[PDB]
Parts: C-alpha cells; sequence; structure tokens
C-alpha cells in the first residue's frame, strides 16, 4: 500500500542527510565506524555509502547507483544521491494529493531529455583561445585549493601538481598512478616531487653504518625467500653425540642458506627488494659488496617496482634472467622527518610516481593530501575531454531555470511535477551555502536576481559570499559529470518510486 | 588390465571382450533379416531389461 | 463464512498483481533468504520465493507453474483473472446462492467463452519467419517488463530467432524450437546501441594458445574430445607414477613421440579445431600451433551439450580415435574483443544452420542488466506458443478482447433461461479488471477512459455484424491525450495460445477455492 512507499521516503532522506554535509570541497565530514574497528572518514560519497552496508533495500539502491558513478567517471558520487533522494521529498505532497507516482516519473524523464539537450548548449569547447599550455593545468589546480591551509604555500604546490600530471602519457590517466607517501614533521614548503616510487623503510634491524646511499645506476632485483640463518618456523633436528658434529651442524645449516645468498651476487643487482624481512646475516655480507637489501616491502609498493623499471619476481636465485633486471638514474636516501626514505629517480620506462608531501602532523597533511585528489581530477579531465562547462551553481540554476519556462507550453500534470522537478535542483547550491557557513536564504534571493538578466555563466563565488560569474573565479567541470548525474539520480529515483511493497524472508 | 603394444591395438583389446557379446549380437540381427526382413510394415524391437 | 475470508487473504495478493501486469506497471523488492536483493516484474519468482499453505492461494501459485511452464506470457493473466472471479462471487454467496452452482455456472460460460475466441481471430501469421513479421510477435511479449526498450530490444531478439528456426511447413513430427535453443550472455560496458547477435555460443575464455583465428577456409573441420591432452594411456585408472629420476627422461620424451604422431593424423584429415573438456598439458600446445590447429578448452560440461546441436559434433571419451562421424563443421573462427576482453567466439556463414545462438547485452547498470536478460529469457518461452497447435491464429490485446467478451456473455445470459443466468451476467463483469488495471497504473482517471471505452464497442451498424471498430484498446500512454489509440497503430494482440490456455487455468483455479468449505489439517 501508500505506507511502505511513505516508509522508504523517510529512508532516502535519512541516506541524503548524512550526505548534505559532505558536499562541497568546503563540506563537512562524516564519521563512519566499520565493524572492523577502523576509523574512516571521507567526504567522498563513494566511501561513505561504502562502508555503511545499509539493509535497507531503497537505500542501497542509491549506494548501488554510487557504485555506478564511480565506475564511468569517478567525481560526483555525493551530489548524484542528494539529486535522487531530493524527488523523493518532492513528491512526498503529491502522493497525499492522490497523483500517481508513475506520472510523476514519466515528467521527469522529460525534463531530463530536455536538460542533457541544454547541457551541450552550455558546454563550449575552448583549447588554445586565450590561454597558453602551461597556464591552462596552472590556474584551474589554484581554484581547488582555495580557502585551505595551504593557499599561502599553493605557489609551490601546484609546479608539482602539474608536473605530476604531465609525467604520465595524456591518453591514459589514473589517479592511482600517482603515489602520495605522508613524511610527518618539516616545513610544508620544502616539498618536492619524485620520478620513481618509494615505501616507508620499516626495516628495524642493525647493521647501519654501511651500504651507503651515493648509487650511480644500481641494479634492481626482486627476493623471495628469506636469506637469514634461522628460519621463522621450522629448523633441522641432527642428533649426534660428537663434539666436532656440533659445529659442523651449524655451518651444514648456513651452507644450505649461503647456496642461494650467493646466487644473488653472481646476479650483480646492489638493489635487493623483498617482502619477507631480511636478517643480519644477508646485510653482512652484503655489506662488503657495496649491495644494499631492504626487507618487510608492502605489496603494493612492489607492483610499482615492476612498472617502474620493467622488473619481475622470481622464486629462487638459479633461474633468474638477466633481462629482468632494472636501474634508475639516481638513488637517493632522505633523512627527511627524522626518518630514512628509499627513492628512485630518473626511469624513463616508470608508469608511475610518487609525491612527498611535508607538515607539522599527519592529521594536517592528511587534509592537504585530500584536498589535492579533488584538484587533480580537475587537471586530469582538462586534457581528456575538452567540452567544460561553468560549475559552482552556473550550470545549476540555469537547467532549473529553462524547465520554468518550457513548462508553462505543457498541460496537465506534468507542468507541476516539471516545477517540482526545477526545484528540487535547488538542493545542490542550497547546501554548498550552508556548509561553506554563507546564509542560504540571501544568497538563493540575490543569486536569481542576475540569473535573470540573460546570462547564463553566473555562479556563487566559494572564497567571499557574493554573486558572480565563476568564470574569472576558475571554476571548471566537465560535461560528462552534469549529463551522468542527471541520468542516474533519475534512474535510481524511478527504481525507488515503483516499489509498491517490500518483502524481506529470513533466513 | 588391458596392455597395448601400439596405439591401434587398444582399440582391439577393447573390441575383443565386446566381441563375445557381438558374437550373440550377430545372430538377433541376423534374425531380423532371416525371416520377412524386406516386407513392409514389420519391425523389431528390443525389449532387453 | 470461512470461504470468504480466503477470499480476503487472496484480495492481498490481488493487489500484488494489480502493479504487476501492464507497462506502467511496479516491480518488487525480492530479499532472498541469502541476503541477495531480486527487482523483477514477473511475478512468478515472487511465488516461487514465498512457501504458501492456506490452499487457496496455493492452488493459485500451482496454477501459475501451469502458464509458466506450457507458455512464457500470461502468467499476469490467471493471477488477476481467477482474483476477480471470487470477488465478483461475493454478491452470489451473499444472496443465498450455493458456490455448486456457482461453479455450474462458470462451466457454461467457459464453454460460452472458447467458443466465441475463435470468432475473435483478426489476422493469422505465415510462418514467413521474415524480419519483419517476428516483430509483430515479439512487441507485445517484452511490454509490460520493461520500458523503453521495445523498439531496441525488438530488433535484436528477431535477428536470434530466425537464425536458430528453421523454415519448414507441412511437418509435425520433429519437434523444433527447443528452450535451451537460445541463450542470453551480458557484459559490463557500452550500451544497448552497439549490442549485436552472434549466430553460436560465445565462450568468454582466452585463447591461451598461439594461434588466434583459423584461416578463411570454408568447413573447418572441429573436433570435441573430453578426454584430456596426454600421452595414450589406459582408459580404466592408468595414473602416471614417478620413481627414479632415471625415468623422467623416458616420460618425457615418451610424450613427444606419441603426441606428434597422433596430433599428425588429426591435422591431415582436415582438423583445424580441437575441443578438450579437460586440463591440456603443455606438450600438447607446441604440436598444435606448429600445425595451425586452434586449441579451444571448454571446462564446462554444460556448454558442450548445446555445441553438439550445431555442427553435430560428439564428445570422444578416450583419445587417438578422429572418428569422422564425431567431426563438426564450422565456417569461421575468429577472437573479437567484447566488453574489453578478448574471447574468442562461435559463428559462421551461409552454411549448416545452427540451432543454437548467443545474443551480447551490454548496458551501464549491472542491476538493471540482468532485469533485462530475465525480460529476453522471458520472451524466448512466448515464441514457443507459435508451434503448430493453434500459433498462427492471434486476438486483439491491450484490453481489446475483454471488452467484446462483455457483450457477448451478457447477451446469452439473459437468453439462457433457469438459475445460471446469474453466474453467467457476473462472469462477464469480472473482466472489467483488466482495463481498470491498465488505467490505475497508469494515472488515467478511471471515471473517465473506463466509461467512454464501452461506447466505443457499442456502435449501430445497418447490419447482423458488429464491426467498423476492431481497433479499441485500453491507452497506455503516461501523457494526457483526448481518446485512445487503435490496436493497428502499436500492432499490440494478444496471442491465441496464450488466451485460450489462461481461461482454463483460470477457471479451475477458481473452482478449486469454491469448492473447499472446510479444511482438515493434522499435529506435524
Amino acid at each position: 500500500g501508500k505506507g511502505q512507499i511513505i516508509s522508504n521516503i523517510n529512508a532516502c532522506v535519512a541516506v541524503q542527510e548524512a550526505l548534505k554535509p559532505t558536499l562541497g570541497p568546503l563540506g563537512s565530514d562524516i564519521l563512519i565506524v566499520t565493524s572492523n574497528q577502523k576509523t574512516t572518514i571521507s567526504n567522498d560519497g563513494a566511501t561513505i555509502l561504502k562502508l555503511l552496508d545499509v539493509v535497507h533495500p531503497a537505500a542501497k539502491t542509491l549506494v548501488d547507483i554510487s557504485r555506478a558513478q564511480d565506475a564511468e567517471v569517478g567525481d560526483g558520487t555525493t551530489s548524484v544521491t542528494i539529486l535522487a533522494g531530493e524527488l523523493m521529498k518532492e513528491a512526498k505532497p503529491f502522493l497525499e494529493e492522490g497523483i500517481s507516482s508513475h506520472l510523476i516519473m514519466k515528467g521527469y524523464r522529460k525534463a531530463v531529455s530536455l536538460a542533457v539537450e541544454k547541457i551541450n548548449e552550455l558546454a563550449v569547447d575552448i583549447t588554445s583561445e586565450k590561454s597558453s599550455g602551461r597556464e591552462l593545468l596552472e590556474r584551474c589546480a589554484r581554484t581547488a585549493m582555495s580557502s585551505k591551509l595551504i593557499h599561502n604555500n599553493a605557489d609551490f604546490f601546484v609546479k608539482m601538481c602539474v608536473d605530476a600530471v604531465l609525467s604520465l602519457d595524456r591518453n591514459d590517466l589514473d589517479d592511482k598512478l600517482i603515489g602520495i607517501k605522508k613524511i610527518p614533521g618539516g616545513a610544508m614548503e620544502e616539498s618536492l616531487f619524485i620520478n620513481g616510487v618509494a615505501f616507508k623503510k620499516t626495516f628495524s634491524y642493525a647493521g647501519f653504518e654501511q651500504q651507503p646511499k651515493k648509487f650511480n645506476n644500481p641494479k634492481i632485483l626482486s627476493l623471495n625467500v628469506e636469506l637469514e640463518l634461522k628460519a621463522e618456523k621450522d629448523n633441522a633436528e641432527v642428533r649426534v653425540e660428537h663434539v666436532e658434529d656440533y659445529q659442523a651442524i651449524v655451518d651444514a645449516e648456513w651452507q644450505l642458506i649461503f647456496e642461494k645468498l650467493r646466487q644473488v651476487e653472481e646476479t650483480g643487482a646492489n638493489i635487493v627488494l623483498s617482502k619477507l624481512p631480511i636478517g643480519d646475516l644477508a646485510t653482512q655480507f652484503f655489506a662488503d659488496r657495496n649491495i644494499f637489501c631492504a626487507g618487510r616491502v608492502s605489496a603494493d609498493d612492489m607492483n610499482r617496482v615492476i612498472q617502474a623499471v620493467g622488473g619481475s619476481i622470481q622464486s629462487t636465485t638459479s633461474d633468474i634472467k638477466p633481462e629482468h633486471l632494472g636501474t634508475c638514474a639516481l638513488f637517493e636516501e632522505m633523512q627527511i622527518g627524522s626518518e630514512r626514505y628509499n627513492l628512485f629517480q630518473g626511469c624513463p620506462q616508470a608508469k608511475t610516481c610518487t609525491l612527498l608531501l611535508r607538515g607539522g602532523a599527519e592529521q594536517v597533511i592528511a587534509e592537504v593530501e585530500r584536498s589535492l585528489h579533488d584538484a587533480i581530477m580537475i587537471v586530469k579531465r582538462a586534457l581528456q575531454n575538452k567540452l567544460i562547462v561553468a560549475g559552482g551553481g552556473a550550470t545549476e540554476m540555469e537547467v532549473s531555470k529553462c524547465l520554468r519556462d518550457y513548462s508553462k507550453t505543457i498541460a496537465g500534470k506534468q507542468q507541476m511535477i516539471i516545477n517540482a522537478f526545477a526545484k528540487a535542483l535547488e538542493v545542490i547550491p542550497r547546501q554548498l551555502c550552508e556548509n561553506a557557513g554563507f546564509d542560504a536564504i540571501e544568497i538563493l534571493n540575490k543569486l536569481r536576481l542576475a540569473h535573470s538578466k540573460g546570462e547564463k555563466w553566473y555562479g556563487v563565488v566559494f572564497e567571499t559570499e557574493n554573486i558572480g560569474d565563476n568564470f574569472a573565479k576558475f571554476v571548471w567541470e566537465p560535461a560528462l559529470v552534469k549529463i551522468n548525474a542527471l541520468n542516474s539520480a533519475t534512474e535510481a529515483t524511478n527504481l525507488i518510486l515503483s516499489v509498491d511493497e517490500t518483502i524481506t524472508n529470513k533466513g | 588390465g588391458f596392455f597395448y603394444s601400439s596405439a591401434d591395438q587398444r582399440d582391439k583389446l577393447a573390441a575383443s571382450e565386446r566381441k563375445f557379446v557381438d558374437a550373440k549380437l550377430k545372430k538377433i540381427i541376423d534374425l531380423k533379416n532371416e525371416v520377412c526382413g524386406m516386407d513392409p510394415d514389420k519391425g523389431f524391437v528390443i525389449i532387453n531389461q | 463464512g470461512q470461504i470468504i475470508k480466503s477470499i480476503a487473504a487472496i484480495r492481498e495478493l490481488h493487489q500484488m498483481c494489480l502493479t504487476s501486469m501492464g507497462p506502467c506497471g511496479r516491480n518488487k523488492i525480492i530479499v532472498n533468504h541469502l541476503g541477495k536483493i531480486i527487482i523483477t516484474n514477473d511475478a512468478a519468482t515472487m511465488l516461487r520465493e514465498l512457501d504458501i499453505v492456506h490452499p487457496a492461494v496455493k492452488v493459485l501459485v500451482m496454477a501459475t507453474e501451469q502458464q509458466k511452464i506450457d507458455m512464457g506470457d500470461g502468467t499476469n493473466l490467471v493471477m488477476i483473472l481467477a482474483g476477480e472471479l471470487l470477488n465478483v462471487s461475493e454478491k452470489l454467496i451473499s444472496m443465498g446462492l450455493s458456490a455448486v452452482e456457482i461453479i455450474q455456472g462458470y462451466n457454461m460460460a467457459r464453454k460460452f467463452t472458447l467458443k466465441e475466441l475463435d470468432e475473435m481471430v483478426v489476422g493469422e501469421i505465415t510462418d514467413k519467419n521474415d524480419k519483419n513479421e517476428l516483430l509483430k510477435m515479439i512487441k507485445p511479449v517484452i511490454s509490460s517488463k520493461k520500458y523503453g526498450s521495445e523498439d531496441i530490444l525488438s530488433e535484436l531478439v528477431s535477428e536470434a530467432v530466425s537464425h536458430v528456426l528453421p523454415v519448414a511447413q507441412q511437418a509435425g513430427e520433429i519437434p523444433y524450437f527447443n528452450v535451451d535453443s537460445i541463450r542470453v550472455v551480458k557484459i559490463m560496458g557500452g550500451s544497448l546501441s552497439n549490442s549485436t547477435v552472434i549466430k553460436g555460443m560465445v565462450f568468454n575464455r582466452e585463447p591461451e594458445g598461439h594461434v588466434k583465428s583459423l584461416s578463411e577456409d570454408k568447413k573447418h573441420k572441429v573436433a570435441v574430445f573430453t578426454c584430456p591432452l596426454d600421452i595414450a594411456n589406459t582408459e580404466t585408472k592408468g595414473t602416471v607414477l614417478l620413481h627414479n629420476a632415471q625415468e623422467m627422461l623416458d616420460f618425457s620424451k615418451g610424450e613427444e613421440k606419441q603426441i606428434d604422431a597422433m596430433m599428425k593424423e588429426i591435422a591431415d584429415m582436415g582438423v583445424e579445431c580441437i575441443v578438450a573438456g579437460a586440463g591440456v598439458g603443455e606438450l600438447a600446445l607446441h604440436y598444435l600451433n606448429r600445425y595451425g590447429i586452434l586449441v579451444l578448452k571448454v571446462p564446462s560440461k554444460f556448454e558442450l551439450r548445446r555445441l553438439c546441436r550445431v555442427c553435430g559434433a560428439t564428445p570422444l571419451p578416450r583419445l587417438g580415435a578422429p572418428t569422422p562421424e564425431e567431426l563438426g563443421l564450422v565456417e569461421t573462427v575468429k577472437t573479437m574483443e567484447i566488453g574489453g576482453d578478448r574471447v574468442t567466439v562461435f559463428k559462421q556463414e551461409q552454411g549448416e544452420i545452427s540451432r543454437t545462438s548467443t545474443i551480447i547485452l551490454r548496458g551501464a547498470t549491472q542491476n538493471n542488466l540482468d532485469d533485462i536478460e530475465r525480460a529476453i529469457d522471458d520472451g524466448v518461452a512466448a515464441v514457443k506458443g507459435l508451434m503448430k497447435p493453434s500459433g498462427g491464429k492471434l486476438l486483439p490485446g491491450a484490453g481489446a478482447t475483454e471488452i467484446e467478451l462483455i457483450s457477448r456473455i451478457t447477451k446469452y445470459g439473459e437468453r439462457t433461461p433457469g438459475l445460471l443466468q446469474l453466474a453467467i451476467k457476473q462472469f462477464a463483469v469480472a473482466f472489467e479488471v483488466v482495463p481498470r488495471t491498465l488505467a490505475e497504473t497508469a494515472g488515467l482517471d478511471v471515471n473517465e477512459v473506463l466509461p467512454n471505452l464501452y461506447a466505443a464497442h457499442n456502435v449501430t451498424e445497418p447490419g447482423a455484424v458488429k464491426t467498423d471498430h476492431l481497433y479499441k484498446g485500453v491507452d497506455i500512454d503516461g501523457e494526457s491525450d483526448e481518446g485512445v489509440k487503435d490496436i493497428r497503430e502499436e500492432n499490440i494482440y494478444d496471442m491465441l495460445a496464450t488466451k485460450k490456455f489462461a481461461i482454463n487455468v483460470a477457471t479451475e483455479a477458481a473452482t478449486t477455492v469454491l469448492s473447499i468449505d472446510q479444511i482438515i489439517m493434522a499435529k506435524k
């Protein structure tokens, strides 16, 4: 009956209400505690909805549509759910008046079909007009970094951000290919960019003051087995009554270990990486030959080394092939952050990079890293997609403006339905002003003044509260986000309003 | 066990054991052709359990 | 009134089916005991996952299986019609008419209804199996399940049906159009516009062998071998054991001469493709790639059954006996990239007509893509009703049949004397649920389209045959429009096998409920 539909309305608002403070770069962050006893705090709607695991079927649809938004595009997972659930509240008073839910869903598909046509009209392709090659990506990075603690140091941060994108092929770009390692302590303006890959350097074992950190072209070799004398678990049980045999079995167990240990020297690789801890036995023999070895390396960093110098992982030290080795241009071990950090530099075949960040605390750098991810997506999609639209309230207010005039020519229930859909588009600029501390009552009325003067580009300024054009604010958004957001929000809403009854079986 | 010297002998070892069954199979197919084999509206059905 | 309370329990299920039938209907969420969300329009899934105790609802569930197994369409027609017959019968139960004579009234009205169904046939299909002729049958089947894909999926489904259906007539001995003859696959990415129709089963495994595709020669011989590829051994057991390192050289060199000798005779016979149902050794890939033989592995035994109905190949339990009677024929074998992954497909061109085809579906959302697969799978069994048992005739759909039967049955009610006239008149009133169901789901006013619909079927013709309108249906539009459309415009009609079989099931479903005046149970 109608009771199940009303119950699904509050379920969509409850999920939407949690994502309202997370809308926008200045928006608040949500606290989610997983059953794994790990604290996770993020403003990205994808990770938010994936960690909740809501049992409600209609609320799960808002979670499933966010994964589809993260797949095709990946940006706007928070706004697509807010826009989808907003139609649940607008259609709530229409259900009590006797209006069928199918007539309401039918009016949305006619409004979205007309809205997509207006997106292409507002999208203007511009590349070399009034813009250069270097200044194109630099002006886009300063927009996402504004109104942040890094705004003073943003001058040095843009140079490292643009070079990170240009270091990869412009045909295929991925945010996971750019590594970021947090270094506690130090000045923020002293951070540098690294062409290779770095790791945490968890090696706790003695034997220091050897294996110098100045290399020319060291060879990289992957290690699998354990080269230390005493094993982790098993051992060798030998029962002998001779005194001389007690010393022989000590070297006998070491002879089997020295077998694969000596074969590493036959390869002639100065760099040895392994996912297992390397004891003091291997690093002592490698000290005289100036061979470096590091254990306890994460598996995620080992995959980047293969894509860097073109290496490979072999089980034993016998069949290792000579072409599996690799080398960088320069290897330097930096002590920045009261800890030594290994890094690679000058790899022409490297498909990944690493950007080091410095700050006063780990919690401060964590906000700098996440604020950079929003700027990378803008720089990445600039070269990929040449069709961009004006964001920050610009496009959102115009899509609702045109639907008001087109509804005057349409007769029937669909007139007020499109007007309700046009009113439902006002929640996006609302939460942006509320999460930024600005008054949502005054800006909503003042923005509609110049918005009716014929200019469609008037946006909302995120720095100082005022109405104006985002074209001077350098706020750019790709056209694929605005098109897929209206389709994903409507498709997810049509599935929720189409459920008359919820059946749940226990077992 | 079945021990074959050549690949063609493997099929001959299985056919040799079936030949004991095929020896009785030849008498069944010959019974239909011996009496009214080509006469129309006549047939034979194996009801063997 | 325990018989009345049994109808009230069905009334809760009756309202469930009112949101099912029709393109404007509603979809229900089915939560499985394994924690999986299931959303589909077809109501047979809901009745399958929900165990029924009370007999009145259980008979309707067993009656649903009667319609679902024999036909791929009309599952909602039986549940809605049989549920309304008990609702209109409450007026006769109240007046004091016994349920025994109520059944006798439906039995007399059933024979009068089935007789009029033969006169409702307007057109008839010539079984030409043309691309445009198959669109008329498939179009109403796609409707009431998925909206917006009706025009898109019309050309995709009709292409695969004509490939697996041979052209023949006046032969009823050999059955045609098996259920398994049509397979449907789906993949993430792309859209429905990029979907294509394959004339054979698509294999998702990658071409591990060095031979990507065969040559352009006609009728490539394919072999299906169940036995794995290895040195010839005993069929019973015959496990190779290792003892000393001296025997290792004889085991490696022994497999090189035996496999090369057996595969040399296979390539000389013209077999360019070998299907291995089991694991393939390392030495087997070395000899097959030098002779130009494409290596194909199918570990799933379910896919090998439908392959035997295409090229006519037979699986061989042994290895090394290339029997020509067990060899198949394929026109073209290539490797195409579907959804970003390169896979080796199976197809043919202008020869050896195949009884198995596969439609590749592409969609943005995996959740809605699975529902499209179920809508097409349900559309396959709807084609089965087009066979010899009265599959050529057709009746007007979109609510046109239920309205015309009202004037036909009510005319015989007052003409037939006796007490049976009370049940005959109420039997035609129960048909009013079909036009009202489409009106409530489409948002149309029940006080406008429904009463004005009877005025279209009632006209004064100076003759003995009512005519000049066969086309009056029920308006399925979601936008306000004056009047209703015609049947000829959208070519939306109901099949004879769907309508005639649903009447006999609906009458027997409501008869069992009216026949039960009490229940008898025991302690478990």
